[PDB]
């Protein structure tokens, strides 16, 4: 009842650290990804591929 | 866009020349929306 | 072993939700505090009054 939650939150915190460095290196933003072949359109994609 | 009469200029991929031949504007954006179709199915499935 | 931790994380998550929606409404940034009466004084301030 205690160590199960502890291990679950440990794995969740590993994921949290990974996603935290992911967003720190890749702060939120929008790229205006246009179809240069077609143009006349913009995709407000997120700032990372 | 012809900024000068003797010189047409491309506003780039990010921008686009206005139809009044007066300048360049940020090109219109596209994204998936809830207007008529496509998204309604997955949205209702998620709600269910 | 279970309900103590559940309630504690419930309160912690309530606070986290409140602070997260508050940063959503009032996104973080830095402002320049300058004393017009004094001048030549620029202060880097967390964007929250």
């Amino acid at each position: 009842p205690s160590s199960q939650v502890f291990i679950c939150l440990g794995l969740i915190l590993v994921q949290i650290v990974m996603v935290s460095v992911w967003l720190i290196l890749e702060a939120p933003g929008t790229r205006r990804y246009t179809l240069a072949e077609k143009r006349e359109t913009v995709i407000l994609k997120c700032n990372v591929k | 866009y012809l900024a000068d009469e003797f010189t047409c200029m491309d506003c780039g991929s990010g921008q686009w020349p206005t139809a009044d031949l007066t300048g360049c504007y940020d090109l219109p954006e596209d994204y998936i929306r809830w207007e008529d179709a496509w998204a309604i199915g997955p949205v209702t499935i998620a709600c269910l």
